[PDB]
């Protein structure tokens, strides 16, 4: 994924220049996975984390 | 149709030396000839000795001096010796081309056993006569 | 560069700059016959605008219109030789060849009359030379080509970005034209006319040049 | 024996058979041998600290040494050559469509682009009959130009070999250009119905949240344009070069708010939903704004295509259309 | 380079527009020339349909 074949980032709620670029700036709505290419398991991670 | 040492048409972007832009039928009327001997007159002998004689310098020569060969090889015969000039690209750094000199001469000269002379003439890059 | 820009921007703002509104009436055109055309059968659909009215099967164009058109037109051709451009003429017929290029050559301008070359302005540099300029103005005393279609030079400076100046007849078709005239093409006192004074407007536009380069010289 | 050999080149004709190539020229240098002797003027420079080196043998291992380098050396070409497999792929694998052709080409006149990418559309092996080959093998690609400001076009081109068509099609596209008028940048500026030579198109004009809602092909022209959002749906024929044609006639049909303005003399008011009953004013009639108002009617003749109208009660079904699909 | 395309508008269209595109990078000379002064119609390209049915022309006849 984006997101695992770099380990260096970390999914947290704490860094919102990571969780920003996975919400849609006009709609402020998160994508879906296949929008994205993340896995599902760093999906529900991010859903999560946004929150 | 005659494919006797013929270079065909390509799509007109192909390099082509004087030589090998003109076809056999074309020998001593634009052309010249590449060699040079008393041999094949009227009343003359041992033609196949320097037929075989001229073969093997042409391969010598292509062996020798690897890569650097520009067109084909000119060989003269003058009371018994050899004047062998050469068209030579400019490859090798010219220590080596000396090197060379000297072993050729010797070597043919020791191989023949008449004295051999040699001549490089340099050149930038093939002469083209055609296309390009 | 500052001066430069002066003497080309201030042309611009003066409608009559070099003075072109005596150098013809709706009475010179009536004397030069350009308000004839074709039998009505011959007329073009684009036409049916400027035409006045069918006289007993003649068409006849409308003269106001002619000035209000060519005035603009020689304005246009001037502003053009002024700027130091090229000006092609371009007729295919051959009553008048020699008008045209008589007349082209003694302004400084390039006439074609002749066969047209097929690729000619679309392909320019293999046609004419290894890097060439355009002309910058084509100028058509003739829209046709002498089989009756409309010359290739007007779809080619129209494809090319070049502005057109051209007499349209009865006949011929306006639209792909910049500046047209509507006007009788065929008879010689038109030919003629039209040629004198696009001649004349290139002449003043290249004299005033060279006077405002000579102030610009007392100037500095 | 020596008098039956032949040169390289013959033997690489007579090999290969047109009627692939290593070269043994690589690799050895003058006096390279096997028998391993160091000549004062090739293998050796022609001096050392003292003058005239004379005629010298390496060793046994030295010579192993030497040879295990020019066998590293073949096996590093031979890596070389199979690591020279790497693509960038368009749409789908071998399909030629979307993939970046690079830059055109700078023309006579100094002029060049950088900016302007360009994607191959649709490559298609083309034949003929000719008396003299039987069958004659063409390529024809139709390619696609932009620098993503608006300005953009396309063309054909065609030759034997298909690089030299990639080529041709490039530098002919140049040659054809639209401007493509955005609005706000990104979307067209109101919906587009055209129907063009049995093939319709239609192209609804999205906000800006919505990337690109396209027929592969129209998402790449659309990316070559600079639009960043649009739906559009195409019907009948989906043929390559009728589709880029039609939307490239579609999209310079455009009728932008300055020119409804003008035509109409009256002010063009956008009404925003997120920004509620605000009036913007996109518009104004340059010369006289109309003392006039214009007519309500209760009923409105449109043509409407019965698939909006279908879909805006809830009547498009298909498992197909409501997919998420990949980043635009 | 350009728009070669005749059809699709004025030559004063396409130029000014290739131009707002920044892709012609010089502003050509007859451009200028044109702002100032234009013409009565724009030059834009029609095809010639031919006439069927009940439509006449709008000549009249002179008497
Ligand atoms: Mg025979
Ligand atoms: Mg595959
Ligand atoms: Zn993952």
């Amino acid at each position: 994924c984006p997101i695992c074949r770099d380990q260096k980032l970390h999914v947290d709620f704490r860094n919102v220049k990571l969780l920003e670029q996975f919400v849609c700036a006009h709609t402020g709505i998160i994508f879906h996975a296949p929008y994205t290419g993340v896995c599902m398991k760093q999906h529900k991670k991010l859903t999560q984390a946004i929150q | 149709k005659n494919r006797a040492a013929r270079v065909r048409v390509s799509k007109g972007d192909k390099p082509v030396t004087y030589e090998e832009a003109h076809a056999p039928h074309y020998i001593a009327h634009r052309k010249g000839w590449l060699s040079l001997h008393t041999g094949n007159l009227d009343g003359e002998d041992h033609a196949a000795e320097r037929t075989v004689e001229d073969v093997f310098l042409r391969k010598f020569m292509l062996g020798t001096f690897p890569g650097c060969l520009a067109d084909q090889l000119v060989l003269k015969r003058r009371a018994n010796q050899l004047e062998i000039c050469a068209l030579v690209l400019r490859q090798l750094p010219p220590h080596k081309f000396y090197f060379l000199v000297g072993y050729s001469e010797t070597l043919l000269s020791h191989f023949y056993k008449c004295p051999v002379h040699l001549h490089l003439q340099t050149v930038p890059s093939k002469v083209v006569y055609k296309y390009i | 560069n500052d001066l430069r820009d002066r003497i080309l921007s201030e042309p611009l703002k003066h409608a009559d700059f070099f003075n072109l509104k005596e150098l013809f009436s709706v009475r010179s055109l009536f004397d030069a016959r350009v308000h004839l055309g074709h039998k009505a059968g011959c007329r073009h659909r684009f036409m049916e605008p400027y035409l006045f009215g069918s006289r007993l099967g003649q068409d006849i164009i409308d003269l106001e219109q002619t000035a209000a058109h060519l005035q603009l037109a020689l304005n246009f051709t001037a502003h053009v030789a002024y700027r130091e451009g090229i000006i092609l003429f371009v007729s295919r017929h051959r009553q008048f060849a020699h008008l045209i290029e008589t007349t082209a050559r003694d302004c400084g301008e390039y006439a074609h009359t002749r066969y047209f070359k097929g690729g000619l302005l679309t392909n320019a540099p293999l046609l004419l030379g290894p890097g060439v300029r355009l002309p910058d103005l084509i100028i058509f005393l003739h829209t046709l080509n002498n089989v009756f279609e409309p010359h290739v030079a007007v779809r080619d400076a129209a494809k090319m970005n070049i502005p057109t100046v051209g007499i349209v007849d009865t006949n011929c078709n306006p639209a792909l034209i910049t500046y047209p005239v509507p006007g009788n093409d065929d008879s010689p006192p038109a030919v003629r006319l039209f040629c004198r004074l696009f001649q004349v407007a290139i002449s003043r536009a290249k004299e005033k040049r060279r006077q405002v380069e000579a102030l610009y010289r007392l100037q500095g | 024996s020596f008098f039956t050999k032949l040169t390289a080149d013959e033997l690489w004709k007579g090999a290969l058979a047109e009627s692939r190539r290593k070269d043994l020229n690589r690799g050895q240098i003058i006096g390279e041998g096997r028998h391993g002797f160091l000549w004062p003027g090739l293998n050796i420079p022609l001096m050392r600290n003292g003058a005239v080196q004379t005629i010298a043998q390496r060793s046994k291992e030295d010579q192993e040494k030497v040879e295990a380098d020019m066998v590293q050396q073949r096996e590093e070409w031979d890596r070389r050559r199979k690591m020279k497999v790497k693509r960038e792929r368009g749409w789908s694998g071998n399909t030629w469509g979307g993939v970046s052709l690079g830059p055109p080409d700078p023309g006579p006149n100094g002029e060049t682009y950088d900016d302007f990418d360009t994607r191959i559309l649709e490559v298609r092996n083309v034949f003929n009959m000719t008396a003299k080959e039987g069958r004659k093998r063409s390529v024809r690609v139709l390619v696609a130009v932009g620098n993503g400001k608006g300005a953009a076009g396309f063309a054909i081109g065609k030759a034997t070999e298909r690089a030299d068509a990639f080529r041709k099609a490039k530098n002919r596209a140049v040659h054809y250009l639209h401007y493509i008028e955005r609005y706000e940048d990104h979307t067209i500026y109101h919906d587009i119905s055209l129907k063009f030579k049995r093939t319709h198109i239609k192209m609804k004009k999205q906000p800006r949240g919505y990337g690109l809602h396209c027929h592969r092909a129209i998402m790449t022209i659309c990316r070559l344009i600079g639009i960043k959002d649009l739906y559009a749906k195409v019907s009948g024929s989906v043929n390559m070069l009728n589709l880029t044609r039609g939307l490239f006639l579609g999209l310079s049909r455009q009728e932008t708010h300055q020119q409804l303005a003008d035509k109409k003399s009256l002010h063009v008011v956008e009404f925003r939903e997120e920004c509620g009953p605000l009036p913007i004013v996109v518009a104004s009639p340059q010369g006289a704004l109309r003392k006039d108002p214009e007519p309500e009617d209760e009923v409105p003749d449109i043509t409407l295509d019965w698939e909006d109208v279908k879909a805006a009660q809830g009547m498009k079904r298909s498992v197909w259309s409501g997919l998420k699909r990949a980043a635009t | 380079a350009g728009s070669r395309l005749e059809t699709v508008g004025s030559i004063f269209s396409r130029t000014r527009d290739l131009i707002r595109a920044g892709v012609l990078k010089e502003k050509p000379l007859w451009l200028d020339i044109y702002n100032a002064f234009p013409p009565l119609r724009e030059p834009v390209f029609r095809r010639p349909r031919l006439r069927y049915g009940k439509a006449k022309a709008a000549v009249q006849d002179i008497f």
